[PDB]
């Protein structure tokens, strides 16, 4: 029944609690048949629940590594960009001043444009019945608007909605105060289709198997265009590597700084869940690394995190001979993630998953904020490698 | 001041330290003269001319050796190797005058505070928690079936196999020929090497699957190459590592590994035997073929008397046994009084290796 290897005890779930996740249960299924498909445990960090729908609409792109500007995750511009980075998620307002140079510095340089904020009656609904976001409308006297206010936990704020027709679509454009006077609400937008873009999906870690290591797993620094053609071969190139060394813009755009800090596994792996989403042409949802590799790492904001795993795990003695399954240790849902729900709970996940031969990328920044550093190479050895050398010291007599 | 850990692969060089469970570096056993080592070397392939300094398990060039020492310490691991021991593998068979040049360049050219060598497949076995067993270890260029006792590999029971991954991959480059299909250049065997290892698989009973393979497309897969042409693979899939069994698909007159595995067996004394042939171990990358220990268990039974009981152990991460081996056996505090220190050297010479 519990989980039992080395000083790593588990007691079975008992009671499972249900997660709200942000991630459509459709993109849950996705990802549960390229952890089966590519023999991978792929983790992916929160997505707000009010997101969900805009995802599944699949009608907008997502922020990448030029957007560092933070989503919303209350008020009308839920699961949006707001330029004005006060009407952002808590992080961001923590830090207004980097956030709102985030913001405008993406739209200056031509990565993003100022785009207003345009809800459907059907989105409207949503956060007034189904999340409680937003507050019952109400005509306001003159302004000819719906009155609607929002709290972001530490104060309320008015919102209004006004009826406009946009490509001949019946929408409610949103406004807010700004110095007593009325003003349209302006997101962050994507640099070519100039619509509002939403949060992306970031990979949390990616958990490869151990037979499968080798020099593609290698993380490698981001090089510039230059760099890169110097050090390839062109004939060696595929047509998709080939026209990243004839545009310059093609590269910057889809390689380079935009990915991060990535190994070939990782690039390769990030267009499978793209292509597999049916997420291509601008509106990927899978921009960039994996957080195992990112030096500006926030541990606290990496939960509730989806992870995804080979299907074999799900089986009686998947975790191993008398080890149980995954959904015994680990709250799984109807599509096969199992959510983490904390870093105490990641590096549990994270030493059955290496126990069962799969293997951790460890980020330093995780230890961050951390009672103890759990996320260190020592602290999470494979239970094997530390069993034979147990036994190995015993028969040679040292 | 950790123990460093280097497996000096025919085809790849594995490097880390001692007390981890994996490499931190896996890169391969090339050198492109103008030097570049490893990655660099492959990737700046059209300006090259590479280099094996590795060819069959054995170091054949030490100035090449010397750069792929180097770039390990200095490029993929970042530390001064005159402030860390360091544990270096060798092929079974290795010439005495060969782990005494590979002595002298550790002390003499990278100033080692200590080292020690160390037999590859002996390191496998200590990575499954055993100290007796025969290993079968199948790499890039070399093929072995080492027999040891209590920590120690028995000489005379040594086999060896010139055929590993790198053959199998020319010849699955050879019989795609009969599809229509060409492979000749470097870059195009790395391709089929890719192939290899994702669709290729060992048969339980050959004949009945090339007979399948003969009236069916059931065994059939499709492969997309890096120009996005579709090719399809159907008995080359397990043709391919049958090799390993039948060494005359490519023209050797050899003993599959299934026969050098009880011929090993057999030159040992009786009264192991039994422990030997329970405790049979896969390592190596040419080891992970799907089906390869279920099809040696049914040929070791086969050959075997009737009431010895057969074991086959292939871990997963058997692609990586060696240097986990070391990486355990370099971090035992008893084992910290067997390294050969720099001092030791001075006074003794490259002899005191041996
Ligand atoms: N290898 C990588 C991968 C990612 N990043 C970092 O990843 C972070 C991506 O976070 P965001 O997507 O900008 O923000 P979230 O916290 O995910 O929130 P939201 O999308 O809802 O705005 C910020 C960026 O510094 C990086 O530097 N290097
Ligand atoms: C990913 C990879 C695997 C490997 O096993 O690589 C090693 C080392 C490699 C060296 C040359 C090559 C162009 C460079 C890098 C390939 C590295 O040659 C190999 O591919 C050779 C030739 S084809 C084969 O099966 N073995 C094996
Ligand atoms: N999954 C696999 N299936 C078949 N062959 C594989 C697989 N993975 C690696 N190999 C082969 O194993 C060889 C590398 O294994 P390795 O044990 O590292 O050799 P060495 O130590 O001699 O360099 C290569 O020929 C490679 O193609
Ligand atoms: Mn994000
Ligand atoms: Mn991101
Ligand atoms: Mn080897």
């Amino acid at each position: 029944k519990t989980y039992q290897s080395r000083d790593l005890v588990l007691e079975p779930i008992q009671h499972p609690k249900s997660i709200e996740l942000g991630m459509p249960e459709v993109d849950q299924s996705v990802l549960a048949e390229v952890a089966e498909r590519e023999n991978v445990i792929i983790g992916v960090r929160p997505v707000d629940e009010k997101s969900k729908s805009l995802i599944a609409s699949k009608m907008y792109s997502s922020k990448g590594l030029f957007v560092k500007a933070k989503s919303s995750d209350w008020g009308p511009m839920s699961g949006f960009i707001p330029v004005d980075q006060s009407f952002a998620k808590a992080s961001a307002r923590r830090d207004l001043e980097k956030f709102n140079e985030y913001a405008e510095q993406s739209i200056l340089s031509g990565n993003a444009v100022s785009a207003n904020l345009y809800l459907n009656q059907v989105r409207i609904e949503e956060l007034v019945s189904k999340y409680e976001s937003l507050t019952p409308l109400e005509l306001d006297v003159d302004s000819g608007m719906y009155k609607t206010t929002a709290t972001n936990g530490d104060q309320t704020i008015p919102f209004f909605l006004n009826k406009v027709t946009v490509d001949d679509k019946e929408l409610w454009q949103v406004h807010y105060l700004r110095e007593g006077e009325l003003a349209p609400f302006k997101v962050i937008g994507d640099p070519v289709s100039k619509q509002p873009m939403t949060a992306d999906y970031d990979l949390l870690t990616v958990m490869y198997t151990y037979g499968d290591l080798g020099p593609q797993d290698k993380v490698k620094q981001p090089l510039t265009w230059e760099q890169w053609k110097e050090s390839v071969t062109y004939e060696d190139l595929s047509p998709k590597y080939k026209a990243r060394y004839d545009n310059q813009a093609l590269y910057e755009k889809q390689d380079g700084a935009s990915l991060g800090m990535v190994s070939d596994r990782l690039k390769e792996l990030k267009d499978v869940i793209n292509t597999s989403l049916g997420r291509t042409d601008g509106l990927e949802m899978v921009h960039h690394g994996a957080d195992d590799a990112n030096p500006y790492a926030v541990m606290a904001d990496n939960f509730p995190a989806t992870f995804f795993v080979p299907k074999h795990f799900f089986d009686d003695d998947g975790l191993g001979e008398g080890k149980g399954s995954i959904q015994t240790y680990f709250n799984v849902n109807e599509q096969g993630a199992v959510v983490i729900q904390n870093p105490q709970e990641f590096s549990n996940f994270q030493q059955v998953a290496i126990n069962a031969s799969y293997r951790a990328s460890l980020n330093d920044k995780w230890n961050s904020g951390l009672d103890s550093p759990l996320f260190t190479t020592k602290r999470k050895l494979s239970h094997d490698y530390l069993d034979a050398r147990d036994e190995v010291a015993k028969k040679l007599g040292l | 001041t950790t123990a460093l850990v280097c497996d000096n692969g025919s085809g790849l060089v594995k490097a880390g330290f001692a007390g981890d469970d994996a490499p931190r570096a896996v890169f391969p056993s090339i050198v492109g003269r103008p030097s570049y080592v490893g990655d660099e070397a492959q990737s700046k392939r059209g300006i090259l001319t590479l280099k094996y300094p590795i060819e069959h398990g054995i170091i054949t060039n030490w100035d090449d050796m010397e750069k792929i020492w180097h770039h390990t310490f200095y490029n993929e691991l970042r530390v001064a190797p005159e402030e860390h021991p360091t544990l270096l593998t060798e092929a079974p068979l290795n010439p005495k005058a060969n782990r005494e040049k590979m002595t002298q360049i550790m002390f003499e050219t990278f100033n080692v505070p200590a080292m020690y060598v160390a037999i590859q497949a002996v390191l496998s076995l200590y990575a499954s928690g055993r100290t007796t067993g025969i290993v079968l270890d199948s790499g890039d260029g070399v093929t072995h079936n080492v027999p040891i006792y209590e920590g120690y590999a028995l000489p005379h029971a040594i086999m060896r196999l010139d055929l590993a991954g790198r053959d199998l991959t020319d010849y699955l480059m050879k019989i795609l020929t009969e599809r229509g299909y060409s492979f000749v250049t470097t870059a195009e065997r790395e391709i089929v090497r890719d192939i290899k290892e994702k669709l290729c698989y060992v048969a339980l009973d050959f004949e009945n699957e090339m007979a399948t393979a003969a009236s069916s497309s059931s065994l059939e897969k499709s492969y997309e190459l890096p120009d996005g042409q579709v090719i399809t693979i159907g008995n080359e899939r397990f043709r391919c590592p049958e090799t390993l069994f039948q060494p005359s698909f490519i023209g050797m007159e050899s003993a599959g590994i299934h026969e050098t595995t009880y011929n090993s067996i057999m030159k040992c004394d009786i009264d192991i035997r039994k422990d030997l042939y329970a405790n049979n171990v896969m390592s190596g990358g040419t080891t992970m073929y799907p089906g390869i220990a279920d099809r040696m268990q049914k040929e070791i039974t086969a050959l075997a008397p009737s009431t010895m009981k057969i074991k086959i152990i292939a871990p997963p991460e058997r692609k990586y046994s060696v240097w986990i081996g070391g990486s355990i056996l370099a971090s035992l505090s008893t084992f910290q009084q067997m390294w050969i220190t720099k001092q030791e050297y001075d006074e003794a010479g490259p002899s005191i290796v041996h």
